[PDB]
């Protein structure tokens, strides 16, 4: 990028770090943004390397595209209202592959 | 150990009473006089 | 003297402070990560067995090796819940006589006497004997506190400087810096943070706020840079040691990399095992993210000049009115708005 | 890391407004909050105002390295530096002479002692035109008690 | 990494252009288009000028443009394929075979770049072509017909 | 194996737990999402046995 | 539990001459007893008044 | 072409368009709007760029003059005043915030 | 393209109005606003005055 | 004086300005030159095919600039001698205060 275009993506960045920090526990209020974030969370990471076998699935047979770790105090508050559970149960690899 | 509880006041209580019962003196003060406040526990009772 | 004289009595020497302070809070994250996140190899087992009070130690122990085969990201953590907060945002008077070395003034019986209403007025003294060969450590505290006594240090500055400055996101050096602006040429670090024949980027209209803290040998330089090492020996952290101090420079990576790169949790130059906010203990290894630092900005929290306008009529809400004839009343604009209620 | 200014106090005079008649007055004969403030009050890490003010910088500035000036005066002495006049820098000694001699004598002497006008005079300047870069005396103005 | 091919058919933007080949087209000077409109009428009395059909004869002219893109083969990549300095042992093989690989995984891309600049050149032309909504919705309501 | 931050304030975190919320019923009569924030998080929390 | 208390504090810190909705306790003329100490002890018992 | 060592195939193919349209047959609207590119600073202008005008007479007093505009100004015509230039203002260290 | 007058002073006397007596008062005996005004102030791109 | 021709209609005219007219400035400089040779970018330009500008929120002090609420900026038109511009351009709501 040239000069101009670094700045403003600068002081945007600025504003958004500054706003965007405690965001679990300022909009506690409203399950609706709280999805509605994570989803750009899912979706600003690239994918990786598409080599495998067997994977992790769930019990209709759709593969998986990731994990994300919590606080138990956070996976409760995700599970109550604001993400919706597709599955229970999970098909997990059972070897490792010398 | 070490720490404290309280409700809410007005000493020159001539910052106590005009018309509500619910949320109504709160800047901290009115002129020469001591006007202490809320701070244990139970907001919003019992009607005055 | 005269300081002292004026400072205790009550009278206003036409100077004033910036102070910054800096404070902890404990965070619970929130990370994801892809599929082909990392490639993860184990070895095979092996056992020592190591002789022990009367019997034997096995050790077993087994190597591995961990590998990004991601082209891009494929990790992404946020701070998510704001916990208890660690460190104590008390009223701090940092004390400046822990440091030796600086030319000392001719009578010892003035510096004794400043030396004593020094650690007047405040909590963080030299020990009474004054150890020769010592880390001048303070009284050590009995029990302890509510929050690590966390340090504030004061800057001068002109009595008659814009007050709008502070009511936003404002940098304690004066004037703005930082690696974050650059584009032509690999020399401009020094130019921006130093030069004066050039006008400030941020506020782009004047050269420093304050020019008592801002040139290359100015008081507040002179007194807080890393590089001249004056507070050497003392063992307190100087929470704006990081805004006076030029950091160190390799422009190969493109300035967006480079600022990922220091996005990630710095290494903590805290204390967490010493009790007044001292320097960093040796071996300590804690991991934290740290936003402002990055950035070279300190946000304003809730502060007035007067207890007058803090708190307003409802019950509710906090004093809102800026400014009235001569006092102000700073406005929050810390990412601690909805939390720390009052 | 937050920050707050303590004596900072609004020089011009139509910053020094009040939003009602009387929108912070008293009983008194003299209205106070005309006098400059010296103190800061924040909320601490509990809800606490906490009070800073102007002596509790004194173990900052009442330390001997506020007269710490050689290395400043060593530093600036490698620089580019121009000729100017001596008028306002320069104590001479006497010559024993009438007083009224010498004065003329300073009179004839001092028609072209200035080629130029003195750095030290330019005090009608506003603050925003003492900041602004242009200033020639700007980057010689560093310790607060030299 | 394996770059997926993008045909313009299979893209939605397909819908908005009627494409057709004619290979003679660097021999055309003014490619021309007309039209023939038809107006209807109604019958009135009173002071009002009796009024005749109208027809309308609108002409078009054809707009040319270009794609180009380029295609790199590096010193050694020619040395080798020109069998000018060739040995004729096994080593030198591998590095043509090299060569050709690296010659042909850029050619797809190269002759790639054509289907997948279609669509930008399409939508380019579209953006100069459209008026904004905020005149055209007002102009064509608030005018009965003209004039 | 914590130092003089955690406990030393025993007193300056928990005693937040000295300035809340409460002793449940009746005179704010009208709020459902947190009367169940210590009601749906005191009854069922932790390590197994 | 134990509580503290009280006849009609005062400050110290010489910070508070504020003004904000106001013609005060003050009449025709100037100074009975109005720029003054506070009152002191009452209280207010069971169920209203 | 040839370049570097080796040859450069430049791949060309003309194309044509028509509007085959009566009427108007497509429509845009601004829908969004992302960060502002510019800054609403105050740069003031300076009309000493300019050359050709009636010059005072005294040259003494059009340097002055312009010098007393250079203050309190951040773009000013550089100190050497180039001959023969395009009085272009001296380039600056990195920008803010566009 | 935006515009902003700056220098302008409402000569006529009528508009010079107040909408309170008390609306923007000083210790000054002679109010600091009948004066012409000599700036304008707006807002930057991040919110700075 | 823009150069203009009147053979068609002003409604027409006014479509035909409406498009994306070239820009007029520069984009990787820092002091906005004036528009380089050889640079085609193309950019709507409202109010410069009406020849008018917008006022933005402005006023002649610092003081009604802001009220004293935690929220929205002051409205009061004008105080004694100074004033305040209500902002009329199309940024009502964005361009955070």
């Amino acid at each position: 990028l040239n000069r101009v275009a670094r700045a403003a993506l600068l002081s945007d960045l600025k504003r958004r770090v500054c706003a965007d920090m405690f965001f679990m526990t300022r909009h506690a209020r409203e399950p609706r943004l709280i999805s509605a974030y994570l989803s750009d969370m899912v979706s600003c990471t690239q994918p990786s390397v598409m080599v495998s076998r067997i994977t992790h699935t769930n019990t209709r047979g759709r593969q998986v595209d990731g994990v994300l770790v919590t606080t138990a105090t956070l996976k409760r508050q995700l599970l109550q209202g604001i993400l919706q559970i597709d599955d229970t149960a999970a098909d997990v690899p059972v070897t490792y592959g010398e | 150990f070490q720490e404290a509880y309280p409700p809410l006041c007005s000493s020159d209580a001539a910052m106590l009473r005009t018309a509500h019962a619910g949320e109504t003196g709160a800047d901290e003060v009115h002129l020469a006089q001591y006007l202490i406040r809320d701070a244990s526990p139970l907001r919003g009772c019992l009607p005055l | 003297i005269s300081l002292t004289h004026q400072l205790r009595t009550g009278f206003h020497p036409g100077i004033a402070f910036t102070v910054v302070r800096q404070d902890r809070f404990a965070t619970e994250q929130l990370l994801y990560a892809e599929r082909a996140s990392e490639s993860y190899f184990v070895g095979q087992i092996q056992v020592h067995h190591h002789d022990a009070i009367g019997g034997v130690n096995f050790t077993l122990t087994q190597p591995r090796a961990h590998v990004d085969l991601g082209v891009g990201y494929t990790a992404v953590c946020a701070t998510a819940a704001l916990r208890c907060p660690l460190t104590d945002m008390g009223n701090t008077a940092q004390n400046l006589f822990f440091s030796r070395g600086g030319v000392p003034m001719l009578h010892d019986n003035v510096t004794e006497s400043l030396r004593r209403i020094t650690a007047s007025g405040g909590r963080l003294n030299p020990t009474e004997p004054l150890p020769i060969f010592g880390g001048l450590r303070p009284a050590t505290s009995a029990g302890i506190a509510r929050g690590q006594a966390s340090v504030c240090e004061f800057v001068a500055m002109p009595v008659s400087t814009d007050l709008q400055y502070f009511r936003t996101a404002c940098n304690p050096r004066g004037r703005a810096s930082g690696m974050l602006y650059m584009g032509d040429r690999d020399a401009d670090i020094e130019a921006i943070m130093f030069d004066h024949t050039q006008s400030d980027v941020a506020y782009t209209d004047r050269a420093t706020l304050n020019p008592w803290a801002s040139q290359k040998h100015s008081y507040g330089d002179r007194l807080y840079n890393g590089t001249y090492n004056l507070t050497g020996a003392s063992p307190i952290y100087s929470p704006c040691f990081k805004f006076f101090t030029p950091a160190e420079v390799n422009t190969n990576c493109n300035t967006l990399d480079r600022l990922l790169m220091e996005a990630k949790a710095v290494a903590s130059q805290s204390s967490t095992d010493t009790e007044y906010q001292f320097k960093r203990p040796p071996g300590s290894t804690e991991m934290t993210q740290d936003p402002c630092g990055l950035f070279q900005e300190a946000y304003p929290p809730l502060c007035s000049s007067d207890a007058a306008m803090l708190r307003t009529a409802h019950a509710g809400e906090t004093g809102a009115d800026e400014v009235h004839l001569a006092q102000y009343l700073i406005r929050d604009a810390s990412p601690l708005r909805g939390c720390l209620p009052l | 890391t937050f920050i707050m200014p303590m004596g900072v106090f609004q020089a011009n005079s139509m910053d020094r407004y009040t939003r009602h008649a009387g929108d912070f007055s008293t009983v008194s004969e003299q209205d106070p909050r005309q006098f400059p403030p010296q103190g800061i009050f924040f909320y601490n890490k509990d809800g606490i105002l906490t009070q800073l003010t102007l002596r509790d910088a004194m173990g900052t500035i009442c330390h001997s390295s506020l007269l710490d000036v050689e290395a400043t005066l060593v530093a600036l002495r490698q620089q580019h530096l121009d000729r100017q006049c001596y008028f306002g820098v320069y104590v001479a000694e006497g010559t024993e002479d009438t007083l009224d001699v010498q004065m003329g004598r300073f009179m004839e002497t001092w028609a072209d002692m200035m080629p130029h006008h003195p750095h030290w005079v330019n005090e009608h300047l506003t603050i925003l035109q003492f900041i602004a870069p242009s200033n020639p005396r700007l980057r010689f103005e560093l310790n607060p008690a030299f | 990494n394996t770059l997926n091919f993008v045909r313009f058919l299979e893209l939605g933007l397909s819908v908005a252009c009627i494409c057709t080949k004619f290979p003679e087209l660097a021999y055309v000077r003014d490619g021309v288009i007309q039209f023939e409109v038809q107006q209807p009428m109604i019958a009135r009395d009173g002071p009002h000028p009796v009024d005749q059909p109208v027809h309308n004869y609108m002409v078009k002219r054809i707009h040319k443009r270009s794609l180009s893109a380029a295609f790199a083969i590096a010193s050694e990549a020619l040395s080798l394929l020109s069998n000018t300095y060739v040995d004729g042992t096994e080593i030198d093989s591998s590095l043509r075979i090299r060569a050709i690989q690296q010659m042909a995984r850029n050619l797809r891309t190269v002759l790639d770049s054509f289907e997948r600049g279609t669509a930008d050149q399409l939508l380019g032309v579209l953006l100069e072509k459209a008026p904004p909504l905020s005149l055209l919705s007002p102009i064509n309501k608030f005018q009965p017909e003209g004039h | 194996h914590l130092n003089r931050v955690a406990r030393a304030a025993l007193l300056s975190d928990l005693k937040r737990r000295v300035c809340a919320d409460m002793f449940f019923m009746t005179r704010h009569a009208r709020e459902p999402r947190l009367i169940s924030a210590y009601l749906s998080d005191m009854v069922s929390c932790t390590q197994p046995s | 539990i134990t509580f503290i208390m009280p006849m009609g504090v005062f400050q110290a810190n010489s910070m508070d001459r504020y003004t904000r909705h106001a013609g005060d306790f003050s009449t025709v003329s100037e100074q009975d007893p109005r720029q003054f100490p506070p009152q002191g002890i009452f209280f207010y018992n069971k169920d209203g008044i």
